[PDB]
RNA sequence: GGUCAAGAUAGUAAGGGUCCACGGUGGAUGCCCUGGCGCUGGAGCCGAUGAAGGACGCGAUUACCUGCGAAAAGCCCCGACGAGCUGGAGAUACGCUUUGACUCGGGGAUGUCCGAAUGGGGAAACCCACCUCGUAAGAGGUAUCCGCAAGGAUGGGAACUCAGGGAACUGAAACAUCUCAGUACCUGAAGGAGAAGAAAGAGAAUUCGAUUCCGUUAGUAGCGGCGAGCGAACCCGGAUCAGCCCAAAUUCAACCCCUCAAGCCGAAGUGGCUGGAAAGCUACACCUCAGAAGGUGAGAGUCCUGUAGGCGAACGAGCGGUUGACUGUAAGGUCGUUGUUCGUGAAACGAUGACUGAAUCCGCGCGGACCACCGCGCAAGGCUAAAUACUCCCAGUGACCGAUAGCGCAUAGUACCGUGAGGGAAAGGUGAAAAGAACCCCGGGAGGGGAGUGAAAGAGAACCUGAAACCGUGGACUUACAAGCAGUCAUGGCACCUUAUGCGUGUUAUGGCGUGCCUAUUGAAGCAUGAGCCGGCGACUUAGACCUGACGUGCGAGCUUAAGUUGAAAAACGGAGGCGGAGCGAAAGCGAGUCCGAAUAGGGCGGCAUUAGUACGUCGGGCUAGACUCGAAACCAGGUGAGCUA
RNA sequence: UUUAGGAGUGAAAAGCUAACCGAACCUGGAGAUAGCUAGUUCUCCCCGAAAUGUAUUGAGGUACAGCCUCGGAUGUUGACC
RNA sequence: GUCCGGGAGUGAGGCUGCGAGAGCUAACUUCCGUAGCCGAGAGGGAAACAACCCAGACCAUCAGCUAAGGUCCCUAAAUGA
RNA sequence: AAGCGAGUUGUCUGGUAGGGGAGCGUUCAGUCCGCGGAGAAGCCAUACCGGAAGGAGUGGUGGAGCCGACUGAAGUGCGGAUGCCGGCAUGAGUAACGAUAAAAGAAGUGAGAAUCUUCUUCGCCGUAAGGACAAGGGUUCCUGGGGAAGGGUCGUCCGCCC
RNA sequence: GGACUCGGUGAAAUUGAAUUGGCUGUAAAGAUGCGGCCUACCCGUAGCAGGACGAAAAGACCCCGUGGAGCUUUACUAUA
């Protein structure tokens, strides 16, 4: 034993591909001026640009506060052989159950099938689908 | 962590001070006139093996100019006279060899002096 | 780090002074500002890859002896002598180096040494021991290859 | 007040062609009027103490 | 052979140089039990029956230290355990033994000048009155504050909360609102816990109770020379999801799960070699819940201290469990402004400068001024331990250093720098062990001989190995009549031949000529600058969902924080949660299509001859920070003498 | 022996506070910060420049674009004749 | 022919040709653009010497020819017509 | 099972800020069967190979360990920052021994003595460079004793050191 | 009394490196290692200044620097 070899347990194992790359550490290799010394590189803090211009100039449009914006169900494979598990509270996979803000309803149209929805919502965009999918109109608030 | 490079910072200096050769004083064993003297060593020493052609060339143009001028003789004015054999092409290292038989250029003279017409 | 006086000889006089208080990695004595603080070591690794990547482990190590059974039977109570020898009914005793999982904690611990055996049970899996101990042996009766 | 300083020195190469243009003169001359040897540059002994006559003593 | 002759040109080179051998005060690597960094878990000061720490104090000497100063290496007791000798100039000696010398665990005591010390003086080691005592000598003591007539308290503190507390270099590329912030400093408090903490409350669907921390949001709203910039509440985890206070419980003790040092045992065989007994070559059994570090000349389970098994009193705390001596239920507001995220103005809310002490109960406090209606809380004073945040000590623990490295201290912050608070070294190493050494020499001696010691004295009584500019000598070779810091080759030239093989090793008159490196430079080869050398330090990185992006992988409907349980790894459990997501629009809201208005014609979009993805890692640039370091005179808080000129 | 720091002394010089005061020293606030400038470490294979213009209380300061490398791409569109 | 991106540089040059501007058409003075050159590579010619005539390389051979430059010498090459 | 090219043609240019890309090796860590007493690691030198950096052949000396391949981590590497300390330096043996206010010698001693000591001769101050009190140093003064070192010669003199 | 015979002690400011003669020329034109030419037997010490762009602090005269401090003026303005 341990007469021509050099191992004796693997973990040898290599790889087939990499990850990491050259990195940097700045201010390196004894060489390179690199950079401008002149304030940046070090600290710094204010971005690495101008300033504060072409920021000004427009009269400003407040209206920011949370409100209101709403997502979407994406309409397109709900419609379909999908039974039950998508009222307004068990809905919970792509954030519905989260109360509050609304959900509207946009959908599009034609629909040759039909399903159930707890609903909760009464949009004017899936006007074109809200009875064709089916499921009663009962308005809340 | 840690290095303690004390001590591996010899091997390095020495592993060029190989050419310790016969400089001046005593740079062989230095310490200024070495890494230094190494960059003096550091030069056309890198063609200082090719471009030596040029200091041997300072050799046959002084032989091959006009040797035996008991013939005629010219070199310049004669190296059109060379090149008028069946198959000249070669040239010199075989001047190299002209400094060992004479008889280099004997029925090799009138053999291409008026090889024209 | 230093901690000590501020003001300086003359700082622009006699040869270069270059002094203005001790704040540089040059006098010899002091630091070098900025590098190793503690550090808690941050980061999570997927929850995802490891009741497989486990299982992985035994992609070519399939070889590795495993099997079923619980401590021993061919012995009474516990005492670690003969137990450990019935471990020779297979070249178990200085060939190899040997898991050790088990759901008992009364008698699974008479085995650490510095370059033989190791022995941590919680009587789950874990990777810090899955080619520590080339013939992966689980084995219990209890806490077994159970996926759960 | 410093007038211009050292800059360059004079280590080796030099200082070495520097022990030759004095050194020591080199004697070994004579060795004494008669008995023994000592002598100097035209002086008597300490030993026999003389040049030729009656002179110091041992 | 010879008379003459030049031509040819030969050695020495006082001294030196190409090459080797023998070498220094200095000295790093390989390397060393204490000496440094980050830490878990506990513990977490004493207090006129007076503390931190210094000064001058004992052994036949005492000076840097142990204890203690005169009852100065220590005493009552119980007790461990031991029977021998009390710390560095390990101190020779002197002296004590096996029913208590020798070291000591805890409850006490002689306790010098200063510390609060405070009789007075009052510049630490030093001088005075006045009363009790008394063989003529000398013994008992003298200072302020609060129930006041004693007494009780105030001392010095390295990091934890606030409060009186308050600038400032910087940035905005300068630049008074500002960022630093309430930060440096001052001063007050107690426990090692105080601080907010049970309320005229947060939220908002027509809910929810006691503070804080971090987890996620929100890094949103706002703020704002409208500039960098600071930055809650809406939904989240656990430690905790516990009661009562001004006018109609605590104190000594028996028992105790239970901690604190002296300390008790604790495992299991050896021979032979190169050699220092080899744990390396070899051989077999025994010990096993206990097989981490380590000493004895070569890494040892059968030499030994730990680890698993468990014990210990006299004194006391310490986290205590039933109970004995106690009795456990009596102000909004105006004007000027500080804060709060809010630089103060388009906004209630803490509170102050002078003015108003109203309401007074279906009356009263506000939802960010006010109107209307709801929501909740009611003058009036505090306690609330638990976690959050801290780090003087006692075990144990880490992919660090290595005694100019690491804190400056691996026994020094010696001496001191000195005008003053205030600034300080440099420095380690002989082998296991000194056995650090009788015996004739030059010499004053230092230093050197013999020869044991020494397994090994090219360790060597200022000591491992021991590279180097400078520095010590000789030698094989060349050289003063030859010119350039230097160069490389080039024929020769003396030497050598670790392989006759007209082939090379150590080299030089001389030839082509040929000007250094760093490196801020259009630019040189410069006299442009930096450079005597040796040994090291030698910097854009470190934490940050700060972000974008290559590759490998996770998924196509995707990926997780806070610590709660496990706990020498973990981990699944976990939708707090954000990013991707149709979009556009000031937004509203709209809508798979979209802001225009009188709207087939147009820019973006679901769309689309369409990735809808995302997380980890090293990594392109950047970012919140001094965080590439350093070199500036100048602005400040505090504190130190003015014996310098006055 | 009190005066002291932004005050005193003073024969006025803008002299001195302890060998420099255009506002003492020392411990402390931040390293004054720095487009200034010295430097920013072992050895490399194939490619490659600006002092031109616009911007600036802006100039040897800095931004960007033509100007370099790389991933993807441009199925006939290249420059010469 | 054909854009999106991680990241540059350091903004302050010189000269011959091409022509003017301030100008005794004077100035490696100064402004401009246009080829080259040196800021990022060596030589012959040029006495050696950034843009000038010829020429820009993979490391090694005391192998050949072309252009400039030369055909008396110090160091090549016909005082050939 | 991590991708690799001869056969060949142009490019393989030289490259300053830069892009894609390989490594020599030391310290930390994995596996240590291990490598070392014929003694490796510390170091001094010999023309094998390598893209360079470097890896190689052996003794020398030295004394106890040390690195390896697959791997990640680390204050991973200029002699060169007029840096800083530690040591060697050279200015170089010259300028200088101090206020230019004379000294010779007999003799004691012993290691030789010119500057000690017993002493006859000389001269400088003597309102001094006298003695006491003031501050200071604290160990000066002595019985005296030894050169390691100091008194910028040194010395058998100190008020060095006991 | 120092410069020279002899005994001992001998440092600092500074600095890449000396087979360290010159011309005239050339070069960011102030060249000794460059060009082309001429020239010296090498070394030691006394002495002298033309010499290294003499030394020292990176001109502090000046300018550049969105540097500081200091004083004054009704400079913008705080303020006892």
């Amino acid at each position: 034993h341990d007469l021509k070899p050099t191992p004796g347990s693997r973990k040898d194992r290599k790889r087939v591909g990499r990850g990491p790359g050259g990195t940097d550490k700045t201010a390196g290799r004894g060489h390179k001026g690199q950079k401008s010394r002149s304030g940046a590189g070090k600290g710094a803090f204010f971005e690495g640009g101008r300033s504060r211009l072409i920021a000004r100039l427009p009269k400003r449009g407040f209206n920011n506060v949370g409100t209101t914006y709403e997502v979407v169900k994406l309409s397109q494979l709900q419609d379909l052989e999908d039974t039950t598990f998508d009222r307004d509270t068990l809905e919970a996979y792509r954030l519905v159950r989260r109360k509050n803000r609304p959900v509207k309803l946009l959908a599009s149209g034609e629909i040759s099938r039909a399903v159930t929805v707890h609903v909760d919502a009464a949009s004017a965009a899936a006007i074109k689908a809200v009875e064709a999918a089916g499921g009663r109109v009962v308005l809340p608030e | 962590p840690r290095a303690k490079t004390g001590i591996v910072r010899r091997r390095r200096h020495k592993k060029v001070l190989k050419r310790a050769k016969g400089f001046w004083g005593s740079r062989s064993k230095q310490y200024r006139n070495a890494f230094q003297t190494l960059l003096n060593a550091a030069t056309y020493e890198y063609r200082d093996r090719r471009n030596k052609k040029r200091d041997f060339r300072r050799l046959w143009i002084q032989r091959i100019n006009a040797g035996a001028r008991l013939h005629g003789m010219n070199y310049s004015t004669f190296i059109n006279g060379l090149k008028r054999a069946n198959i000249d092409l070669n040239r010199k290292v075989l001047a190299d060899i002209a400094a060992r038989e004479p008889e280099a250029f004997k029925a090799l003279v009138d053999a291409s002096r008026n090889a024209r017409q | 780090v230093s901690k000590t006086g501020r003001k300086m000889y003359g700082q622009k006089g006699t040869g270069n002074a270059r002094h203005g208080d001790r704040s540089v990695p040059t006098f010899v004595g002091g630091g070098v500002a900025f590098g190793p603080k503690p550090r808690s070591y941050d980061y999570t690794l997927p929850r995802q890859v490891r009741q497989l990547g486990l299982a992985m482990a035994i992609a070519s190590r399939q070889e590795g002896g495993k099997l079923v059974a619980v401590d021993g039977f061919d012995i009474a109570d516990a005492k670690t002598k003969n137990f450990i020898s019935w471990a020779k009914q297979n070249g178990l005793d200085g060939t190899e180096k040997v898991l050790l999982v088990t759901d008992d904690e009364n008698t699974r611990r008479a085995a650490r040494n510095v370059s033989w055996v190791s022995v941590l049970p919680v009587a789950g899996v874990n990777v810090y021991d899955i080619l520590r101990h080339d013939r992966l042996v689980i084995d219990a009766a209890a806490l077994e290859i159970v996926e759960e | 007040a410093k007038h211009p300083v050292p800059k360059k020195k004079t280590s080796k190469s030099k200082r070495d062609m520097r022990r030759s243009h004095h050194a020591l003169t080199a004697p070994n001359l004579t060795e004494c009027p008669q008995c023994h040897g000592k002598k100097l540059s035209h002086h008597i002994c300490p030993n026999c103490g003389y040049y030729d006559g009656r002179q110091v003593l041992a």
